[PDB]
């Protein structure tokens, strides 16, 4: 019966740019070599030409 | 004809199988790489299951 | 919330809650994403609500 | 308590005591006021 504090947060995940992102910041670009990449939270493997 | 439409349904068949891979099966995605970036190793299996 | 870079670690490592319980994403991966609208809500409940 | 789970995040998981998603076996814990709080101040965790 005590009062508890609720914070509900809500967001979408892939759309229109990225306009809040993470505390992590960018590397440079390394070209034809198998990566991880990462843009703007969409990761995959793949080779960036 | 007979020869056409053996062209016509060996090329409605493979069309198929392209286009399910858009489908999510009762996952959250279809995309594999967005539910590998977006959840935990327990929690990842039951959606690529 | 729009316009930003959250941090979320300085939130779930403060030992501060009882109740932290994400929905559709991880609570590891929230330092990865990109979140392109937020909301936030504020209220106070009972304890067994 | 609740971070003594397989596949949790907090203090005591990031940095004191982690446990593998693949675990078998039990977790036991009891509550214990009396005989281990006379703050009594030699009971630590890492921050």
């Amino acid at each position: 019966y005590q009062p508890y504090r609720v914070v509900v947060l809500s967001f979408e995940l892939l759309h229109a740019p990225a306009t809040v992102c993470g505390p992590k910041k960018s590397t440079n670009l390394v070209k034809n070599k198998c990566v991880n990449f990462n843009f703007n939270g969409l990761t995959g493997t793949g080779v960036l030409t | 004809g007979k020869l056409q439409d053996v062209v016509n349904q060996n090329a409605q068949a493979l069309n198929t199988l392209v286009k399910q891979l858009s489908s999510n099966f009762g996952a959250i995605s279809s995309v594999l790489n967005d539910i590998l970036s977006r959840l935990d190793p327990p929690e990842a299996e039951v959606q690529i299951d | 919330i729009s316009n930003c870079v959250a941090d979320y670690s300085v939130l779930y490592n403060s030992a501060s809650f009882s109740t932290f319980k994400c929905y559709g994403v991880s609570p590891t991966k929230l330092n990865d994403l990109c979140f392109t609208n937020v909301y936030a809500d504020s209220f106070v409940i009972r304890g067994d609500e | 308590v609740r971070q003594i789970a397989p596949g949790q995040t907090g203090k005591i998981a990031d940095y004191n005591y982690k446990l593998p998603d693949d675990f078998t076996g039990c977790v036991i814990a009891w509550n214990s006021n009396n005989l281990d709080s006379k703050g009594n101040y030699n009971y630590l965790y890492r921050l």
